[PDB]
């Protein structure tokens, strides 16, 4: 790999510099090189990996959405479709890269925190592939996303308190899957509601080092429920 | 308006 | 080139889609392909080219500035310098690409508007190279920037009214050159002042199709003068 | 605070 000659610690340091510089493709490349050293990631490093790729793919998703909307408004020349397909292919290549790292290196064994986080990540990037998929593929990707989310859900309910931010973020994203991808708004609404209600019922489990993250997700669950009702 | 998923922090 | 097989009109159309999608590297690539067809650019197309590359290089400049500031604060491991050099090299490659298009294809002959705009662009991208340059190079790049700006200034004062937005934008950027690159604040201040004063004295020459651009630059000239006094 | 140059429009 392009990062093969660089020390793991230097790769982590440069990922942090790239985040500060808002160079998220660089940051993702550095974090990929760090993963490929084959050691586990700490919580801080998992956050760098997460932030990097989510920034890269988020810009691709937002571009895809602009072009796809132009494409559909023009169905009421080949250039819009071609350019949309070009962005789509790039997005799928980024999702394939992330899913490959998860399967090749990251998902194992290990923290319950870390196992849940990687399975949630797997669900997310299958979901991003599902946003642009069609046909025989699309059903494959959707079941892949569900299976990853559902395994993460089982572990999280077993091993983490109901305010844990990975637990909450996973439940938030799983409900978005139900609503936006699986077309199961009742499933999405019931998951969002019980997730929020169970966090409030066990509010006392907020952690000193992550309570701002937890309460942010609880509010996002409530915003989705208002949107959906 | 689409649903909100987990954001980037820290 | 990568765009060699695509129709010029399709390249322009896709540049416009890429601008809407905020894919400025794509937009710059499309506009480079359009330039390489060897026909002149219209005002609208010159704007696409300008917006695209300025976005690409602006993100690089802002990243370079973050890393350079971290680098200097750490002079009071090689990773920061290495990563700064990596961003620097990318920025210089973009400036070399733009300067090559200008010299290979764009600067000729033609509109006084267009001749001034390309010479101003040449000044700008030499100035961006000068922001990161040192040594025997730096003096070369600085004189190159001045020579391009000064020729553009002569033509603009001869052929364009004092409110013309290319004329104003050029004068604005030339004064920034004087202040920030050549370390000639009096030169910068006297150019900014006479540029603004001459635009107000001939305010009646504002054009119906560009007066918002003109008055924006006049305000930027005034903001620089307040900053500099 | 640095000087302002020409911005991107349209
Ligand atoms: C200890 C650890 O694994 N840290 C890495 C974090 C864990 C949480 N995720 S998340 O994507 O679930 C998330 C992101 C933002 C917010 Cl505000 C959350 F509450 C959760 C990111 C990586
Ligand atoms: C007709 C034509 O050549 N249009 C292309 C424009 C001309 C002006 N430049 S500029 O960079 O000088 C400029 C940019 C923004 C604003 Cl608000 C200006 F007043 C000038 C861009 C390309
Ligand atoms: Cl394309
Ligand atoms: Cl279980
Ligand atoms: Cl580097
Ligand atoms: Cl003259
Ligand atoms: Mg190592
Ligand atoms: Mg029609
Ligand atoms: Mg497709
Ligand atoms: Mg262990
Ligand atoms: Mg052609
Ligand atoms: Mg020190
Ligand atoms: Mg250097
Ligand atoms: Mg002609």
């Amino acid at each position: 790999g392009a990062m093969g000659s660089m020390e793991r610690a230097s790769l982590i340091q440069k990922a942090k510099l790239a985040e500060q510089a808002e160079r998220y493709e660089d940051m993702a490349a550095f974090m990929k090189g760090a993963v490929e050293k084959g050691e586990e990631l700490s919580c801080e490093e998992r956050n760098l990996l997460s932030v990097a790729y989510k920034n890269v793919v988020g810009g691709q998703r937002a571009a895809w959405r602009v072009l796809s909307s132009i494409e559909q408004k023009s169905n009421e020349g080949p250039e819009v479709r071609e350019y949309r397909e070009k962005v789509e292919t790039e997005l799928q290549g980024v999702c394939d890269t992330v899913l490959g790292l998860l399967d090749s290196h990251l998902i194992k064994a290990g923290d319950a925190e870390s196992r849940v986080f990687y399975l949630k990540m797997k669900g997310d990037y299958y979901r991003y592939l599902a946003e642009v998929a069609t046909g025989d593929d699309k059903k494959r990707i959707i079941d892949s996303a569900r299976s990853a989310y559902q395994e993460a859900m089982d572990i999280s309910k077993k091993e983490m308190p109901p305010t844990n931010p990975i637990r909450l973020g996973l439940a938030l994203n799983f409900s978005v899957f139900h609503y936006e991808i699986a077309n199961s708004p009742e499933e999405a609404i019931s998951l969002a509601k019980t997730t929020f209600d169970e966090a409030m019922a066990d509010l006392h489990t907020l952690s000193e080092d992550s309570y701002k993250d937890s309460t942010l997700i609880m509010q996002l669950l409530r915003d989705n429920l208002t949107l959906w009702t | 308006q689409r649903s909100t998923s987990t954001p980037n922090v820290h």
